DNA sequence: GGGGTTTTGGGG
DNA sequence: GGGGTTTTGGGG
DNA sequence: GGGGTTTTGGGG
């Protein structure tokens, strides 16, 4: 039984191609979570892990006119009730976004949240990054070997295996190394892209832009 | 500079003392704040080691040190325990009982770290000389002098600090947690354990299996960068670790930015003790091989014993360097480890071809016999950490017309059309190749721009 | 007081 | 000059 | 000091 519902969650999203339709159910109920930092990351808590919440300006626009004694990004130390809530899988560039791994991203879609303003929480074990725990890591890498496994299946036939003659009586035989190299699909550049799960879209709000509607 | 034993150094004085001592545990140097970092470390000397042994246990007795500076790069990084620290205007008080010296380096205190072995941590992995006896491999400021009264003090440390490891545990059990215990705990914990397998989970992190002295096998997270000097068959003593409950595919241990991963000098009594008693175990892996889909990586390959000393080189390297680089272009024999993706020719009845040793040609036994000598012509296609994300996939061989590779599949070549038991090993082997977290430990040799896998068997 | 530095006698 | 430090103004 | 950073958020 998976103690933490954010990795459950996350989990779930990518043993189901990405699909949020497939995921269960009874997984789909508010988040209370508690916020660990607001500026310049905003990072909430299940407990276990640390994800980072994506706000749509509705969510925000909503949440400016039912609080407005209440700032975002002072949150922090906080918790919060995430009601309307979606998850999308996104292509990134994980040498720049810390809450990814190997360039794909489950992002936490936030349209509606609460904020209990001075909600004492239970004493938890200090958050991890969901992006860099070893079980997650290797949920991600099962994801990616299976789109991999069946573009390569898709793309190499035919069985081109190298000449057995090209290895025996190799004496006054040189060759290249690159002659070993096989593109695994039919992918435009230089980096595996052959993924059959459909890149969820929604437009979210930078906590920058967040921080000067709230402070110039 | 007058250097005081670590019992007589003055309680009272409160006046800054300089001191040599053996490192047998520390933090990684860590941050607290947006200006201070902090390294703590556990030291003894020849005045203080061991407590009043009687209804003692035998366990260690320390005094500890603790450095404060402003910035990372002037602190200590303690890879292994038994190695000689020289610190100068540290002040003493005592800590809840025990003795506490603290150095503010970012003020006027120094420290200057010395080998115990022929050569610190550093210089094996790079397999560098030390520049004498008498140099430090690490020290801050921008200068470290060592008088020739020092030498002596130097010297009989180091031989003492042998005898002192070699003689007992050092790391007592008062000082580590057993890991069939570490559920137990309600905070974080120590470990010694031994590192059974360094799985490359990705280009900046390994995965360690560890196994210790009561059977339970955990696997960790261990930065590339923050620890290089972790090694299958090594011992270490884990300073922090906690149990992850969130972990139900395995047995996981998690690690802060303060938790250190320290091996013991040569002469470690515990080390030598644990590197013989704990033993390997496949029991995670076999277990794993049921499962449809296996959260646990498994090598299901062993390379020959003259090779276990052989470093490893990426894909990347063997596959885009080794015709660029002055270093891969000398060498025609390598190590490595990757994943299959897929193995050529599909048919596994066509794994096993006639070869004409005469016209070098191989073909097809579904005709039977009039082919030749039956041999194995194998194409796997693999990847690996180092080109994880690249749209490539690269191709390993397997063909031992003249040797090279033929007990790989623990299955002498055969007619696979007409032998039923070998086509079956055959088949249930390739499924295991092509699983995910299913990895290939394996020697090659290059030939012709090829590699060609040599000296590696299938344990599974 | 004492570093490293340049301030080369004096702030906080 | 400026830190840390305690010397709390002044050495070299 | 048996601990919690980040132009460092895969040494910190
Ligand atoms: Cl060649
Ligand atoms: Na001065
Ligand atoms: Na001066
Ligand atoms: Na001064
Ligand atoms: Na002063």
């Amino acid at each position: 039984q998976q103690q933490s519902a954010f990795k459950q969650l996350y989990t779930e999203l990518f043993n189901n191609e990405g699909d949020f339709s497939k995921v269960s159910s009874n997984l789909k109920k508010p988040l209370k979570c508690y916020v660990k930092e607001s500026y310049p990351h905003f990072l909430v808590t299940d407990g276990y892990f640390f994800v980072a919440p994506y706000f749509t300006k509705e969510a925000v626009n909503e949440f400016h006119a039912k609080f407005p004694n209440v700032n975002i990004v002072d949150l922090t130390d906080k918790v919060i009730v995430i009601n309307n809530w979606s998850l999308e899988l996104r292509r990134v560039n994980s040498a720049e976004v810390f809450t990814s791994y190997a360039n794909l991203e489950a992002r936490l879609i936030v349209h509606s949240f609460k904020p209990n303003l001075q909600e004492r929480l239970n004493p938890t074990r200090y958050p991890v990054n969901l992006f860099r725990d070893d079980e997650f890591k290797t949920t991600i890498q099962h994801f990616r070997h299976t789109a991999l496994q069946a573009a390569i299946n898709k793309t190499v036939k035919g069985d081109n295996l190298v000449d057995i003659s090209k290895v025996a009586d190799a004496a006054g035989k040189k060759g290249k190394v690159d002659a070993g190299i096989v593109k695994a699909s039919a992918s435009k550049g230089d980096e595996f892209s052959d993924f059959s799960f459909k890149e969820g879209n929604t437009a979210t709000l930078k906590i920058a832009d967040i921080f000067v509607q709230e402070k110039g | 500079y007058e250097y005081v034993e670590l019992a007589k150094a003055s309680l009272t004085s409160a006046q800054p003392q300089h001191f040599y001592a053996v490192v047998i545990d520390a933090t990684f140097p860590y941050k607290t704040n947006q200006e201070r970092y902090i390294c703590s470390l556990k030291i003894v000397d020849p005045t203080l080691y061991l407590k009043q042994q009687k209804g003692a246990g035998d366990a260690s007795d320390y005094a500890t040190l603790v450095l404060y500076a402003k910035r990372f790069e002037d602190l200590p990084i303690i890879h292994r325990a038994g190695d000689i620290i020289r610190v100068h205007r540290a002040t003493l008080r005592l800590y809840n009982g025990q003795r506490q010296f603290n150095a503010n380096v970012f003020y006027s205190s120094s420290w200057a770290l010395f080998s115990t072995d022929k050569r610190s941590v550093t210089q094996e992995i790079n397999n560098q000389d030390a520049v004498s006896d008498t140099t430090p491999f690490s020290f801050s400021s921008k200068h470290a002098t060592i008088e020739k009264n020092e030498i002596s003090i130097l010297q009989n440390l180091r031989k003492w600090a042998n005898q002192y490891f070699s003689s007992y545990s050092v790391i007592s059990s008062d000082m580590y947690t057993a890991l069939n215990k570490a559920q137990a705990q309600k905070g974080d914990f120590d470990v010694v354990a031994k590192i059974l397998q360094v799985h490359e989970l990705d280009e900046y992190t390994n995965e360690l299996k560890l196994k210790d002295a009561s059977g339970q096998v955990f696997y960790t997270l261990s930065l590339k960068l923050k620890f290089p000097h972790v090694r299958t068959g090594e011992v270490v003593r884990i300073r922090s670790a906690t149990y992850d409950e969130t972990s139900t595919q395995k047995k996981v241990l998690i690690l802060s930015h303060y938790s250190n991963i320290i091996t013991f000098i040569q002469s470690s009594k515990l080390a030598k003790e644990l590197r013989a008693k704990i033993q390997d175990d496949h029991s995670v892996e076999v277990a794993s091989l049921k499962k449809n889909v296996s959260l646990n990586a498994v090598v299901l390959t062993e390379v020959d014993k003259k090779h276990a000393a052989l470093p490893s080189t990426s894909l990347q390297d063997l596959f885009h360097h080794a015709d660029s680089d002055k270093e891969l272009q000398a060498q025609d024999t390598f190590r490595t480890q990757f994943y299959v993706t897929k193995i050529e020719p599909s048919d596994v009845k066509e794994w096993v071809k006639g070869y004409d040793r005469k016209t070098k040609k191989s073909s097809s036994l579904k005709g039977a016999s009039g082919k030749g000598d039956n041999i194995f012509q194998v194409q796997f296609l693999v990847k690996d950490a180092s080109t994880q994300l690249n749209n490539n996939t690269y191709r390993v061989l397997l063909y031992t017309q003249d040797g090279l590779g033929a007990n790989f599949f623990n299955v002498k070549a055969d007619n696979l059309h007409k032998n039923a038991d070998a086509r079956k090993k055959l088949e249930d082997s390739a499924e295991l190749l092509t699983k995910f977290n299913s990895y290939v430990d394996a020697v090659v040799e290059r030939r012709n721009g090829f590699y060609l896998i040599k000296d590696t068997k299938l344990i599974y």
